[PDB]
């Protein structure tokens, strides 16, 4: 059981923050990490539990779920990644242990 | 397709 999650937010009709992921997650558990990217043309994340059941639980609770009225749909599977790296704190990444990260370069 | 937040 991974406690990171691989997210896809699908029919992004409104701008989705790494913040509104966090407070959306932070439901089911105590999120660690979160980093956003953009790949195959759609806004995805990486998303770091500390614990892998909090992970499952948002997975079941969460997949298929809109963020917003109709838009921005959460795909969610689980990562083979035991964890996250981040380097840095600002839009687009977070690690919530370490509030010393540099904001860039 | 309601939202788990609002606008």
């Amino acid at each position: 059981q991974s406690p990171v999650l691989r997210i896809i937010v699908e029919n992004l009709f409104y701008p989705v923050t790494l913040d509104v992921l966090h407070q959306i997650f932070s439901k089911f558990g105590t999120v660690l990490k979160i980093i956003t990217f953009t790949k195959n043309n759609q806004f995805q994340a990486l998303l770091q539990y500390a614990d892998p059941v909090s992970a499952q639980h948002a997975k079941l609770s969460l997949d298929g779920q809109n963020i917003y009225n109709a838009c921005c749909t959460l795909r969610i599977d689980f990562s083979k990644l035991t964890s996250l790296n981040v380097k840095y704190n600002n839009d687009k990444s977070r690690d919530y242990t370490r509030p010393d990260l540099p904001s860039g370069d | 397709s309601e939202g788990l937040l609002g606008l």
